[PDB]
């Protein structure tokens, strides 16, 4: 029903991952330097 | 206002989204659970027959 | 502008999509398939 | 108030354009019902009725464009 | 033999059965699933010749 | 809490309660709730053989399904006249797409390293051409990952705001004319019919980006 | 203001002309219809609502331009 | 503020000129939707999808023209 | 300044009306993919990826006038 | 310089419609290829060069128009 049988959640996921995380050290500084506030 | 017969007009459409005039995929499901189900008793007794 | 709490929240959202699918019912429409196939055998 | 009226009437010449639209789809249209009719007789019965419609929908688009180069006249 | 006829006969949960307590019944059933995933046959065949893909139209 | 936010909690509300939430007849069938997501998700599947298959499409078809998912229920209860949908920025599904892109190469970039370089030229495009096209190939790979981002906010923000001009328009026709009938009954009948588009074309349009993403992880998997 | 609603009338009777595309995305939908019905008079049951979408879908293309115009007009 | 709202609402028009071709295009694919189907009855469940997602195509690549011209509107 | 500004408008707008081409050609491209797969229904897998490259391809043209609409915008 | 750049600015978008043809050419050639390929199954080994050329140039007609349109600009 619910029975984890295990998958890749992460193994092979990762590529994105990390894309994702070198967006967010950028995606921050973004608004930063676009304050306008 | 104008925005409440906007909001009736939709349930009007959702009581129409409700008829579908006997919706396929209602009986689409309905084709689905009946096969289904008659498999298992054909694929149960397939080998209930094997020890007999 | 806004993206802390949405985007990486994004991503642990497809996680936790993948968890309660790839985990949970892709296990259960393989358990079925496999469920009848040793009914009939 | 001249320029206004002025650039009415350049709107309601240029919103004529579109019958356009209306000729040419009644031309296709109806080149397609000579296909049809030419190609076998029997099918004629059944696709006159929903070629006429056809050319009722299209030249309606082209009444559409007239009717509003007219609010652009009057 | 005569007593598995008279089991299955009043034993059918063709409806009602669990695939969790067919994991309980065999072992194996559960046992196969494990090294599926890890040594790679993701795909599993053997599904669309009993029950169709039930592909939307 | 923004109004991104809140909207993206009542996405996952919805999303547990039509399959996590019944659970209960230990069937493959016994809820037609069960028929509707094991239906996309077969086509889907089928799909990613036919756009993936080879190696690995059962590697990575769960972002194609998260994504699709995302996008499909995202796309459902966006209808309503003071739908204030996704914020009314969309920005977002440009960063879905900056990002999914971003990815993208990276992926392509560690499994062919140089090799990535060796896409822009598919077949022949001799040393002569070799310099136009890899300037239409490259260009087209920033090109199409922002036209997918900015096409289905865009059409959102449209359908949104189609929603509320012709009903303003509707306000005005019901209130002017005394005793005549057809005045507001046909805006309300183009009501009627632009939002069934609406609701359409989010179907199509998750179904597409669905595919295309799809049809870009190909691209970074395989090189052709 | 005189030039601004001037410009409203301009751009409306330009962005009228999207019916041109409609009348003939309709007439077009209608000629492979008519081709279809000729060829194969059987398909017909099954291609002719296909063919009032599309028709439905080209006429809305038009009228969303028609009331485009409308609020350059009005608006 | 009048000569560059003039020039807004032109730029607009002249950027909802672009929904002709994606109103002809849509039309077009379900034409060969049409043809196909009428020729082979068969292959209607594998041509009708991707004659749809053609169709998602160019009403998106019209309701982008839409869009530029909105934002020479709000 | 505003008539520069008047004139990055209506250039956006006039730059906007390239794309109705690239509409028009990924029907046709769509449109002719029916039509194969139609007279032959085994090649349609082969086929299909042009379909998609043309599809790319005419995107691009059309965000090319995009891209010129936008830089006479912002 | 007002006016300059104004026209600089007109010229530019008026230029970039050349993608309208690149796309609409690029298009034809792919429906050719697509109807030859399903016609003709064995001739796709040896009618892809030539086409992927062609419509590569004939983007890269629309590609000079927007060189024009980019120098118009800059």
């Amino acid at each position: 029903m619910l029975k984890r049988f295990p998958t890749p959640i992460l193994k092979v996921y990762w590529p994105f991952f990390v894309a994702g995380a070198a967006v967010y050290y950028g995606m921050s500084k973004a608004a930063d330097l676009s304050s306008n506030t | 206002n104008d925005e409440s017969i906007l909001l009736l007009t939709f349930l009007g459409f959702t009581g129409l989204v409700a008829k579908y005039l006997a919706p396929a995929y209602k009986d689409f499901a309905d084709a689905r659970m009946k096969k289904v189900s008659d498999v298992l008793n054909a694929s149960r007794n397939k080998h209930v027959e094997a020890v007999k | 502008f806004y993206f802390m709490n949405q985007l990486t929240y994004g991503f642990l959202l497809m996680i936790t999509l993948l968890i309660l699918f790839s985990q949970f019912f892709l296990p259960m429409i393989l358990r079925l398939y496999v469920s009848r196939l040793f009914i009939s055998k | 108030m001249q320029l206004v009226l002025a650039a009415k009437y350049i709107g309601a010449g240029i919103s004529t354009i579109g019958l356009l639209g209306a000729g040419i789809g009644i031309a296709i249209v109806f080149a397609a019902l000579i296909n049809g009719v030419s190609r076998n007789p029997s099918i004629k019965d059944t696709v006159f009725p929903m070629a006429i419609l056809g050319f009722a929908l299209s030249e309606a688009t082209g009444l559409f464009c007239l009717m509003v180069s007219f609010l652009l006249l009057f | 033999l005569q007593s598995t006829l008279d089991n299955i006969q009043s034993a059918r949960p063709f409806d009602e059965l669990t695939v969790d307590d067919l994991t309980k019944i065999k072992p194996e059933i559960d046992a196969k699933v494990e090294e599926m995933v890890k040594k790679g046959k993701w795909d599993v065949p053997g599904y669309k010749d009993r029950f169709g893909n039930l592909n939307v139209m | 809490l923004t109004t991104f936010s809140l909207y993206t909690i009542i996405v996952l509300l919805v999303i547990t309660s039509l399959y996590t939430l019944t659970n209960n007849n230990n069937k493959i069938i016994g809820s037609r709730w069960l028929i509707s997501q094991e239906a996309i998700y077969d086509t889907i599947m089928n799909m990613t053989k036919g756009q993936i298959g080879g190696k690995n499409w059962g590697l990575y078809f769960p972002m194609i399904f998260t994504l699709f998912m995302f996008i499909f229920i995202a796309n459902l209860i966006s209808m309503i006249p003071y739908s204030f949908a996704l914020s009314a920025h969309l920005v977002f599904i440009i960063s879905l797409s900056i990002v999914i892109w971003l990815g993208n190469t990276i992926l392509g970039l560690y499994k062919h390293g140089w090799v990535f370089f060796s896409l822009f030229v598919p077949a022949g495009t001799p040393l002569p051409l070799v310099p136009l096209l890899v300037i239409i190939e490259t260009l087209s790979y920033f090109a199409r990952a922002i036209s997918l981002g900015l096409r289905l906010g865009s059409n959102i923000l449209a359908g949104h705001l189609l929603m509320v001009i012709l009903a303003g328009l509707t306000f005005n026709f019901m209130l002017i004319n005394l005793f005549t009938l057809v005045f507001g009954f046909v805006p309300l009948a183009m009501i009627l019919a632009i939002m069934m588009l609406e609701f359409a074309i989010g179907i199509i349009q998750g179904y597409v980006w669905a595919i295309l993403t799809a049809s870009y992880l190909k691209d970074a998997v395989y090189l052709h």
